[PDB]
């Protein structure tokens, strides 16, 4: 219902910023919030019409621009370490009415780029024996190799997005715990019946969207720009 | 020939309730043109002045609509400043504002108006030069702050300059046979006898349009605090009234009324008959 | 202060049970308390709401208890389903300003759902390319068994998952490595139910 | 700020031609005032009370007025009530100011 | 025409 594009956001320090929100249900007022990790909700700013309005310990380290009433951004510039938060927009018909909040954009402020990676997605086929003691298939998808913690995992079942029996990780596991800057890795789980993975004519896909590097980011490395990409990994049924 | 635009508005906080009273008072020339009210049945800019009829509903809407949005304005900046000075939560609390300009000679733009106060004092003001702002106090400059990095200033300028001469030419255009209308003063002297062997002389003005009127007495020659003055009065019907008086030994003496109805400056002295 | 503070940090609770989510707040004036819910990758979204003129508001099984003389908020999930499992967050207005809404730090439920028939077993899963590469997943476990981390950064071992499958739930949790020559019988750093290989 | 009083006629005294008693209260904040346009010690029920404004200096004006026959005996006063004073003050209306 | 004030106070 409030519109939140992208879902997760990467920039360098001292580089600007601006996280776009927008709502398609016609409303005056568009709040915006900060969320900390495990720490509550607390309100930035918010746009009543053509009004703007900052909070007194807020100001100086947000800024806030409105093209038009169905949309809304916030404004960064000089972005820091300190700013690296999960980014709420809510949304209200009038000033004292019930909000609506967005998905959110999760901001990730790093020193250096040079440790931004995409994903490598690798599909793995139901075990024999499983088929064998239930009467169930099991595909076990694998995202690795990935830096930051900037995923999203989607099972696709003949071009359709499926919700039932799949299973993803809360949080992927870090590759190397012992030291910073270390890549992640994320596993998925898709139950389908003994019978459907029988099926030759049946297509399986596991797309992972990573949220990287973009147009206006710098990169002057020799290794391939770490762009907003979707990497995939499929696998045809079998009897 | 001095002509002015002036929006003189106000928001009273009511205890306990949600919304508070916000008024907006048109002025053109010092009088009374167009006036907002949220106190009303229907909330809308009504007209004051009998001129103002010429305009449609294209303008009256806009001006409502415009007024609706400054009601929130001073809403959250009311309750920002409770914030500021952390004060109760409960209590009367009034913003004013004072905003437009004068034109000079001749419709042209001669000096550029926006003030703010806060409990009767005042709080924030747009310099001469129309970029800086006065802080009278530490809550202010947080307000100073906040408008020097999102570049208010820059806007209030634009409306001062721009808008708010281009509308007050029209006005002066629509409205001219009331509005460049002057009436002369009614002028005479009174006798009032004392103890001690003295006697006040009472020189009237009654009558007048505009307000702006001097009165002086005279001793051949200039008497200046011992001479007694009341503030300019309205009589009601759109007119105004003030006296200046003196206290002098059992005489005569020289009042000089001076105003823009009147070509001679008046110079008057008392009877008897 | 204002807090808002939020009662416990994080609930856990069997399929069924009835949970409790516990809120304290300071300032008197507040009137309204609504109450959000967001699911992982997910903003929060309005579940139910309560005024300062009602005690009690109910909306079949989510359920709130307003105590003004004791100023806390009772949230009650009758008959607590795995699909609750989600953030609860409780925010708080005052009169001459509902926009500021004071919410609180949180509370994560996570719902343990009933494994009606437990089958556990790891299972040898293969790469879909050339290859290769072999994952294992211990599936259809009871949900108080626990898995451990293996202490070893080679060895990769993810948490319990719980699916849905429509048809009627399983919990599951994969493992893998890239040393050669690591068996799925590997998982001997938690205590496990005896079933089930090759 | 304290409220300042004039009380006045629109047109010069005369007894049995009819009048009008204004009542010019300046110099008050908050906004919120009390006048009553008195008779004899009596109070006056119908007083037409002008909408709220206030001055270049931020403070507050209203003009309150009456319909009047002045006579010799009648005494006329106006009565003002406002948070700035602790005791109503009551200016007496004289035709020689 | 009345004006319309820019950031809140």
């Amino acid at each position: 219902t409030v519109k939140q594009n992208p879902r997760y956001k990467l920039a360098r320090v001292g580089k600007p910023v601006n996280l776009i929100c927008s709502q398609t249900m016609n409303h005056d007022t568009m709040y915006w919030y900060q969320k900390k990790p495990n720490q509550a909700p607390k309100l930035l700013l918010f746009y009543y019409d053509k009004i703007l309005n900052r909070e007194a310990d807020t100001f100086e380290k947000f800024q806030s621009s409105r093209p038009n009433n169905s949309f809304c951004s916030l404004y960064i510039g000089s972005a820091g370490l300190e700013y690296s938060a999960m980014y709420l927009c809510a949304s209200s018909a009038g000033l004292d009415a019930e909000q609506y909040f967005g998905p959110g954009t999760r901001l990730l402020v790093l020193e250096d780029l040079k440790n931004v990676f995409p994903p490598e997605v690798a599909v793995f086929e139901p075990s024999e024996a499983e088929i064998s003691h239930t009467q169930k298939a099991t595909l076990v998808c694998l995202a690795t190799g990935f830096y930051p913690d900037h995923v999203e995992l989607s099972w696709w079942v003949n071009g359709k997005e499926v919700h039932s029996g799949v299973c993803t990780d809360p949080q992927p596991l870090k590759e190397q715990p012992a030291l910073n800057d270390s890549r992640y890795a994320l596993s998925s789980r898709l139950r389908v019946s003994a019978t459907f993975w029988q099926n030759p004519r049946n297509h399986f896909r596991c797309q992972v969207q990573f949220y990287g590097l973009s147009e206006n980011d710098e990169w002057t490395q020799d290794r391939a720009k770490p762009v907003t990409q979707i990497v995939s990994a499929e696998a045809w049924g079998r009897a | 020939g001095p002509h002015s635009m002036r929006y003189f508005e106000t928001a009273v906080s009511r205890p306990g309730l949600e919304e508070p009273r916000y008024i907006s008072v048109g002025y053109v020339d010092n009088k009374e043109f167009v006036r907002f009210d949220s106190d009303a049945e229907n909330p809308r800019y009504e007209p004051r002045a009998p001129w103002m009829e010429q305009e449609g509903p294209e303008y009256w809407e806009r001006e409502t609509q415009k007024a609706k949005g400054q009601e929130q304005w001073f809403r959250v900046s009311l309750r920002n400043l409770l914030g500021y000075y952390n004060q109760s939560a409960g209590g009367s609390h009034t913003l004013q504002q004072m905003s437009g300009c004068d034109l000079g000679s001749d419709w042209r733009l001669l000096r550029g108006y926006l003030q703010f106060a806060y409990e009767g004092r005042d709080y924030i003001a747009l310099n001469e030069d129309l970029k800086t702002w006065t802080a009278a106090d530490m809550a202010a400059q947080i307000t100073r702050r906040k408008w020097e990095q999102s570049g208010a200033a820059e806007h209030y300028k634009a409306y001062l300059e721009g808008e708010c001469v281009e509308w007050l030419h029209r006005y002066l255009k629509n409205g001219n046979a009331t509005l460049l209308r002057t009436d002369s003063p009614k002028a005479h002297v009174t006798h009032h006898p004392r103890s001690k062997g003295e006697v006040t002389l009472r020189c009237w003005a009654l009558g007048f349009y505009p307000a702006d009127i001097t009165l002086t007495w005279q001793l051949n020659g200039e008497l200046t605090q011992d001479m007694e003055l009341v503030e300019t009065r309205p009589a009601g019907d759109g007119t105004f009234q003030k006296w200046a008086s003196v206290v002098v030994p059992l005489q005569n003496y020289t009042c000089r009324v001076y105003h823009e109805g009147l070509p001679e400056p008046l110079t008057l002295r008392w009877e008897p008959p | 202060q204002q807090q808002v503070r939020q009662s416990p940090q994080s609930l856990t609770v069997w399929e069924g049970e009835t949970a409790i989510l516990n809120c304290s707040y300071e300032d008197s004036t507040f009137n309204y308390f609504p109450w959000y819910q967001q699911f992982p990758g997910e903003g929060p979204a309005l579940l139910i709401s309560i005024r300062s003129v009602s005690d009690k508001k109910e909306d079949g099984r989510f359920t709130i208890f307003f105590n003004k003389r004791e100023k806390k908020l009772s949230l009650h999930i009758t008959d607590s389903q795995p699909g609750d499992s989600a953030t609860y967050f409780c925010a708080a207005s005052e009169g001459s300003g509902s926009w500021q809404l004071i919410f609180g730090s949180g509370t994560q439920l996570t719902v343990m759902p009933n494994i009606q028939n437990p089958d556990p077993a790891v299972y040898q899963l293969r790469d879909s390319k050339s290859s290769d590469k072999s994952v294992c997943l211990f599936t259809d476990f009871d949900s108080q068994t626990n898995v451990s981390q293996s202490k070893d950064s080679d060895v990769y071992i993810t948490d319990k998952c719980v699916l849905d499958m429509r048809s009627m739930k399983s919990n599951s949790a994969v493992a893998w490595s890239n040393k050669s020559d690591f068996a799925c019988a590997n998982a001997f750093n938690n205590s496990i139910i005896p079933e089930d290989t090759f | 700020k304290t409220p300042q009083i004039q009380v006045y006629s629109r047109h010069p005294p005369e007894n049995g031609k009819p009048n009008i008693l204004n009542c010019y209260v300046t110099q008050f904040h908050p906004p919120h005032i009390e006048i009553q346009m008195l008779k004899n010690g009596k109070k006056i029920p119908k007083v037409e009370m002008s909408d709220m404004s206030f001055s270049k200096d931020w403070s507050f004006y209203i003009l309150a007025h009456t319909e009047f026959t002045p006579t010799e005996t009648d005494t006329y006063a106006c009565r003002v009530k406002h948070a700035s004073m602790a005791e109503p003050k009551t200016v007496y209306w004289d035709r020689d100011m | 025409a009345s004006n319309e004030n820019m950031e809140t106070m």
